[PDB]
């Protein structure tokens, strides 16, 4: 049972540890993505406004 | 940005609704001249008896 114990949650908590570090890559990907999307919705906004 | 945008638009909006006024202003006075220079023209007791 020890054994069934340690199968069960190292192998589903490795799969969902996966997916959170897989997240965690959205997550500074997305500020990275939004913090040059500000600098082309500034450039693009700011310059069309003359 | 939408500051800039609507805050910009305000002031072009701004000098747009001032602009309509003095359009208003200018033809209300073209009205009220040519309505005096009728008015009197006719006969301020005239209009009182033609009715």
């Amino acid at each position: 049972a020890m054994s069934m114990a340690v199968e069960s949650t190292g192998n589903a908590k490795a799969e969902a540890e996966s997916r959170a570090e897989a997240a965690r890559i959205e997550g500074e990907g997305s500020v990275l993505q939004a913090k040059l999307k500000a600098q082309a919705l500034a450039i693009e906004t700011e310059a069309e406004l003359e | 940005r939408v500051k800039k945008v609507r805050e910009m638009e305000l002031i072009y909006a701004r000098a747009q609704l001032e602009l309509e006024v003095s359009k208003a202003q200018q033809l209300a006075n073209v009205e009220a001249k040519k309505f005096k220079e009728m008015t009197e023209a006719l006969g301020p007791g005239t209009i009182r008896d033609l009715a």
